[PDB]
């Protein structure tokens, strides 16, 4: 299963809303998660199962599914949003990651 | 739940290396333990997995490194060990040590550059 | 020696793709394949049953798509036979339908010959019945079918899974019998779903079909040789049949394994096409075609007999099948009697001396009879026809007879039984109820209750001939009879006041004429007393004029109109049955 | 290397507890099975090959307790076998899958977990159990796909869903009857590998298979060869040949050994009721063709009754015409109602029997669940059949008579539905049940007060009409239509000795009696297919 992530690069500032898209070649039935890599090297999962959020994460991130496209929408952009973002599927073996997204402001 | 990695360096092709992953805050025998590297040209690729006590501590690796990479675990100190043989061909990455793969990759570590 | 050769055959979205085979007499060829192999389509193509390419050489002569029926025999998998018949009687009926020479001597000779050839002489005079009630075994039924097919003395036979649905005992025995028939100077091409390991060395040739493509065809020894030359040796104790089936099958559970299996199958097919076996088969075909020293195509035994002869044979067959089954006759003769007894248990008399319930009970009796006779006819038709319909549409593809002839014979054999049943029900229920005791009125009532029974029976027969599911036909006929007895009859609607569309619909139903006849026959010469609310009908003539004013002058005509609904529909059924041979 | 091997060898849902055992010592079965004796422990996979089964029951059925009286002794976990012990420790997966088509995998698994897990478990625990069951059988790519027989899933996917349903309560002993029946070779190989992976944990899995041709025999752990009820070999399959050659029966080259040796010879009642009614509603409201056919036939019959007795126009409807119209309105619905109810009941008989025998519920919540599930669509049918005909026939105008007619028709059709339910629960086959139902319907039809005056009945037909809902419906409609307009026409007849509320109470009592009969039939009669 190949995961196509969009966009590869994006430019935004304070206050606006961003929406990243992940597309799967097959059906995963909503078994998708989102990973965030900080510039220092710290990786942390923000959303699991594409609809539920983890403990200790701000309430500005959310996830939705339209057809076969999983959309991660972040509202009220702040300084904590300059990082890399990836989508991950775990419904089939082996697990494959996304292309990546350079969220720079 | 804390995962810290150590043991990275620079090694010429043809040698061997062993990285360590220290875990804290959870039961080491009741959860999986995965090694997932991230080379610079690469995006993200999982390389090694070790199952819990229910699977007789069985290990598995991807076809890209099947036969050269060996993962092991020490339950007395809850330490993951990753032994790589014949490195530096295309095995330059920032290898990360994670907990769960089938239930979503959560509680990542810091990664060590090899 | 005879020969069969299929050259560059194709069928179309496409089921066959350049299939070519070569079989000789004295040998047996088996065909294997998966769900999407297309072996049944190939068998139907060689048997002659929507474009077909390639040519079929029999004894060197290139036969057209029309002469496939006169040379190739086909044994089906359904194996449907009549329960209340024996082996000898069924074989004699089949021979009479196929062979027409003269005295029954040759018929009996052929029957005992084909029975002793296939070990059917010890069960020759035993009823078929069912294998779950004590009748003959399933292997005996298959042997009876093979004997009925062999009665025409064929040379090339096809078998559509003769081992499925049976035990290993019966499967092995039938395989041995097919090898016997093939070694007895005949060509036999059979298909097997899951062959066993001991049947590997029994067949002379083995072919494999995959998505319409011929993967391999040859002797089992040459099969093992070619399979080990390719690089896939068969491991020991692995049932090479299943191994070579899975090696030439496609695994469609993912999109990568499917491509891998497709590439493997294509590589094996390409290696087989560039081998010496295919070239040898092609040169053998084109050499046997241009020999010009061998005899021509051996055809069947006898022509097709006349229409009247086949009709009489089918009538005698269905009569013997119905008489030997006591349950069906008892039901056909007692359904109306049980209905009449159930109605008498509720009514038990009509009070012809007071207006409290005279007209009410009489109208109720007439309505119940008119609504119950087509119900019983439809019940009988649904209970007795489907087996005969299965026999007919199974035996019509063999060129024996037609389906409309079977329907006509069914009608002819159900006419007298229904007549007797209606007469008995009337003679038992009419006099006790005290409904104008007379003889001419009794006969008129008997006829007016017999005609709608036959009408409904023929309607249900046509519907079962055009529709497959018996329950849908039952429900539709029940609803139609209810609508007819509700609208056409003027008991509850006062047709003189119903709307125009319903008035037009009422003219096409037999219930209107039946109710008019019954009212004219019942309320003609009877008197009534009420000793204001309903006493405006002291005489039956007033109630007649209220229900149907001018019916007393159209009595006889009405009868004719009733007798105009029985035969015409039958004719329509014939046409319907014609559509049958265009729908299967 | 011909079969798929790029699979995951991880175990996501294992068994926690002590290892289970199963002992059979000198068992004999009659009405065949002679001297059966073996011992299996948790962690091993036993496959019984050969000709197993005397009659309609298999060997697993007679060792588990179904089926014909045993003459041996069976030990389950050290204790002797018992129906409650088998229900508590043994799970069974037959060869015929019986699942609701209009449901998905996740919803069905959640319903089974809610009906199986105790009441003390939280919703998070049930969700985690469902997720573990899904990930264990690799059903993550079809968790949102319906199990409809409709495209739905495949055969192997449906088998995996059934295994997950039977494995939700974490059984210690699992038994399967022909799991690879009707499946492809690759699908059967994958299913056998999945069963072996399930047996790899701390469970005791038994399988009944007829012909392990090439690979099913090679993937076996322990095999039991049976011939006409007599055992021949008991041990590892990979050494079976090495055993027979040790006796003097070698297996020929290029021949399957198996065939060659065979031919030679908590949670509560309210929660269960809620889950049952929710599942029934979710399965019924997603069947578009059936609802459309019901609505179409209802509208057709109602509108043709309205147009046949069209009251508007030049001439008005007479007295006898109105009587016939009311009688037809009362007597036309029961046929289609009974047919639909009998079909819907016999389409669920095997599933109901399996759910009642496995111990999900005990005939308490299923009754009210079926009643409240059939109630809404039946009320819609009643609306469509009764309201768009009162105006076409130009009956008595007003709100109270119209509402009373609607309520009476609804109650009569509900009584007919309950009678059809009781007739379905009383007889095991469709034909005899339909015949008895139509007989009762025609008896109540002849007991009406429209054809035989309701007075020419001596003892028995009068008593039949006293319990005939059609007669009471006709009398109520006559009293609603003609009384206070008017009473003398009902007085010269015999339809004025019972008021309206009395007829309503009689209809309610008949409905209650039919409900009691249906409950007794469900509780005391087995719904065998
Ligand atoms: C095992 C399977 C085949 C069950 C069979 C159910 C069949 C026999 C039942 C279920 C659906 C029913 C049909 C569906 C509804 C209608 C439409 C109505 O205007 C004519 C009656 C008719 C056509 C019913 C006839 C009886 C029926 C055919």
């Amino acid at each position: 299963i190949q995961m196509t992530q969009s966009p590869s690069s994006l430019s935004a500032s304070l206050g606006e809303r961003v929406s990243l898209t992940c597309r799967a070649s097959q059906e995963i039935s909503g078994y998708l998660s989102w990973l965030q890599q900080k510039p220092d090297g710290t990786i942390q999962r923000l959303i699991y199962a594409a609809f539920s959020l983890d403990s200790g994460v701000p309430k500005r991130f959310s996830g939705s599914r339209s057809g076969s496209d999983y959309s991660l929408t972040i509202s009220s952009l702040e300084s904590e949003d300059l990082a890399h973002y990836y989508c991950l599927q775990y419904a089939s073996y082996p697990c494959t990651f996304g292309g990546g997204t350079k969220l720079e402001i | 739940v804390k995962l810290v990695e150590s043991g990275g360096g620079l090694v010429q092709p043809g040698g061997s290396l062993r990285l360590s992953c220290a875990t804290s805050g959870f039961t080491f025998s009741e959860f999986f333990m995965e090694w997932v590297r991230q080379p610079p040209g690469k995006r993200l690729e999982w390389v090694a997995v070790s199952r819990n006590e229910a699977n007789d501590y069985t290990t598995d690796y991807s076809a890209s490194v099947k036969g050269r990479f060996i993962v092991s675990r020490d339950t007395s100190q809850n330490i993951l060990y990753l032994q790589m043989n014949a490195l530096r061909a295309e095995d330059t990455a920032i290898y990360y040590c994670a907990r769960d793969a089938w239930m979503g990759f959560d509680y990542w570590g810091q990664g060590t550059t090899v | 020696p005879h020969s069969l050769g299929i050259l560059h055959a194709s069928y179309s979205r496409q089921i066959l793709k350049d299939v070519s085979l070569y079989v000789e007499s004295g040998q047996i060829m088996c065909i294997l394949g998966s769900s999407g192999s297309g072996k049944t389509t190939l068998l139907d193509a060689m048997s002659g049953r929507g474009t077909f390419l390639g040519e079929v050489y029999v004894n060197g002569r290139a036969l057209r798509r029309e002469q496939f029926q006169d040379c190739f025999s086909y044994v089906l998998q359904s194996d449907t036979l009549l329960s209340s018949l024996t082996v000898r009687e069924t074989l004699h009926y089949t021979a009479l339908l196929a062979i027409r020479r003269g005295n029954p001597g040759s018929f009996q000779k052929k029957v005992e010959a084909v029975m002793a050839e296939l070990s059917l002489s010890h069960v020759a005079d035993r009823l078929i019945g069912n294998y779950s009630l004590g009748g003959i075994s399933t292997g005996e039924r298959r042997r009876v079918s093979i004997a009925a097919q062999l009665l025409q003395d064929p040379k090339v036979m096809l078998f559509d899974e003769p081992t499925t649905g049976l035990d290993c005992m019966t499967a092995n025995q039938i395989v041995v019998l097919l090898v016997e028939l093939a070694r007895r100077n005949r060509i036999v091409v059979l298909t097997i779903h899951q062959p066993r390991s001991e049947l590997f060395q029994l067949f002379d040739k083995i072919a494999i079909l995959s998505f319409g493509e011929l993967i391999f065809c040859g002797t089992p020894a040459e099969m093992l040789d070619f399979f080990n030359d390719c690089g896939y040796p068969c491991p020991e104790h692995s049932n090479p049949f299943d191994f070579y089936m899975d090696l030439t099958s496609v695994d469609t559970q993912s999109k990568e394994r499917e491509i891998e299996t497709s590439k493997r199958v294509q590589m094996i097919e390409s290696a087989y096409k560039k081998s010496a076996i295919c070239h040898k088969t092609l040169k053998n075909i084109e050499r046997m075609k241009h020999l010009k020293t061998l005899p021509m195509v051996p055809f069947k035994t006898k022509d097709s007999p006349g229409v009247f002869s086949k009709l009489g044979v089918l009538l005698r067959r269905v009569t013997r099948n119905l008489v030997r089954n006591k349950l069906a006759v008892i039901t056909r003769l007692l359904q109306n009697l049980i209905m009449g007894l159930f109605l008498l248990f509720f009514v038990l008399r009509v009070r012809s001396n007071v207006l409290k319930g005279a007209i009410q009970d009489r109208v109720g009796l007439l309505y119940q009879f008119v609504g119950a006779t087509p119900y019983t006819g439809m019940l009988n038709a649904v209970n007795l026809f489907p087996v005969l319909r299965a026999v007919s549409d199974q035996e019509s593809q063999d060129g024996l007879y037609q389906k409309w002839q079977m329907m006509l014979a069914y009608a002819l054999h159900v006419l007298p039984f229904s007549v007797v049943a209606t007469m008995i029900f009337s003679s038992v229920c009419y006099w006790t109820l005290g409904l104008h005791p007379e003889v001419a009125r009794f006969g008129y009532f008997s006829a007016a209750l017999l005609a709608p029974h036959l009408i409904g029976e023929f309607l249900t027969l046509v519907l079962l001939g055009i529709v497959q599911n018996p329950n849908i036909v039952n429900s539709v006929v029940a609803l139609l009879s209810i609508a007819g007895v509700l609208v056409g009859s003027g008991f509850l609607r006062n047709i003189q006041e119903m709307p125009i569309p319903f008035k037009i619909i009422s003219y096409f139903t037999f219930q209107k004429y039946c109710s008019e006849i019954l009212v004219v026959n019942e309320f003609y010469g009877l008197n009534f007393t009420c000793g204001n609310p309903m006493c405006a009908f002291t005489q039956g003539i007033q109630f007649i004029e209220k229900t149907c004013p001018g019916a007393t002058s159209r009595f006889t005509m009405n009868f004719l109109i009733l007798y105009s609904f029985i035969p015409a529909l039958v004719i329509l059924g014939i046409v319907v049955f014609k559509i049958r041979d265009h729908l299967i | 290397r011909l079969f798929s091997s790029e699979s995951d060898n991880s175990l996501y849902f294992t068994y926690s507890g002590q290892p289970n055992t199963l002992e059979v010592r000198d068992l004999n079965y009659q009405v065949g099975i002679q001297n059966l004796s073996f011992k299996v422990r948790s962690g091993q996979m036993l496959a019984i090959i050969g000709s197993s089964g005397c009659g309609r029951a298999s060997l697993l059925d007679v060792i588990t307790g179904r089926g014909k009286i045993k003459s041996g002794q069976i030990w389950i976990n050290g204790q002797p076998s018992s129906p409650q012990l088998v229900r508590k420790c043994v799970a069974h997966v037959r060869q015929h899958n019986q699942l609701l088509p209009n449901l998905t995998v996740r919803e069905t698994l959640a319903f089974i977990a809610q009906m199986r897990l105790p009441r003390t478990f939280s919703q998070a625990q049930r969700d985690k159990r469902v997720e573990d069951v899904i990930a264990e059988l690799r059903l993550r790519q079809c968790a949102d796909t319906r199990v409809g027989n409709v495209r739905g899933l495949s055969g192997g996917e449906r088998r995996r869903v059934s295994i997950g349903v039977q494995l939700l309560w974490n059984p210690g002993i699992l038994i399967l009857d022909e799991p690879t029946s009707g499946l492809d070779s690759f699908t059967a190989h994958n299913l056998v590998k999945t069963l072996s992976r399930l047996a790899k944990g701390n469970r005791l899995v038994l399988i009944s298979l007829h012909q392990p041709r090439s690979d099913i025999f090679r993937l076996f752990d322990l095999v039991l060869l049976m011939t006409s009820g007599t055992p021949i070999y008991l041990g590892a399959a990979q050494h079976m040949v090495q055993y027979f050659t040790a006796i003097g029966y070698p297996c020929p080259r290029y021949s399957n050994p198996a065939d060659f040796y065979v031919d030679l010879t908590m949670p509560g009642a309210v929660q269960q009721f809620t889950t049952l009614i929710r599942r029934q509603i979710s399965n019924d409201f997603r069947d578009l063709p059936t609802l459309l056919i019901h609505g179409a036939e209802a509208c057709l019959m109602s509108m043709t009754i309205g147009f046949l007795y069209f009251g508007h126009g030049s001439i008005q409807l007479s007295f006898m015409d109105t009587a016939a119209l009311l009688f037809m309105i009362g007597a036309l619905i029961p046929f289609n109602v009974i047919l639909d109810v009998i079909s819907k009941c016999y389409s669920e008989r095997a599933m109901l029997y399996y759910e009642l025998e496995d111990g999900l519920y005990t005939t308490g919540p299923y009754f009210f669940a079926k009643i409240l599930g059939e109630l809404p669509e039946h009320c819609a049918y009643i609306i469509i059949y009764g309201m768009p005909t009162y105006w076409l026939a130009n009956l008595r105008p007003g709100l109270q008579p119209f509402l009373l007619h609607f309520l009476l028709v609804w109650l009569v059709v509900f009584c007919c539905r309950i009678m059809a339910l009781a007739a379905a629960a009383l007889l095991p086959t469709f034909h005899m049940a339909s015949f008895f139902s139509n007989a009762l319907y025609n008896s109540f039809y002849l007991a009406g007060g429209f054809m035989i005056n309701l007075s020419s009945l001596w003892t028995v037909p009068a008593w039949i009409s006293k319990v005939s809902f059609l007669r009471w419906c006709f009398e109520g409609l006559m009293k609603i239509q003609f009384s206070r307009r008017g009473d003398k026409i009902l007085s010269v007849m015999e339809l004025d000795s019972y008021p309206l509320y009395a007829i309503y109470l009689i209809v309610i009592g008949l409905s209650g009696g039919f409900m009691v009969l249906y409950y007794v039939s469900l509780r005391f009669i087995k719904q065998k297919p």
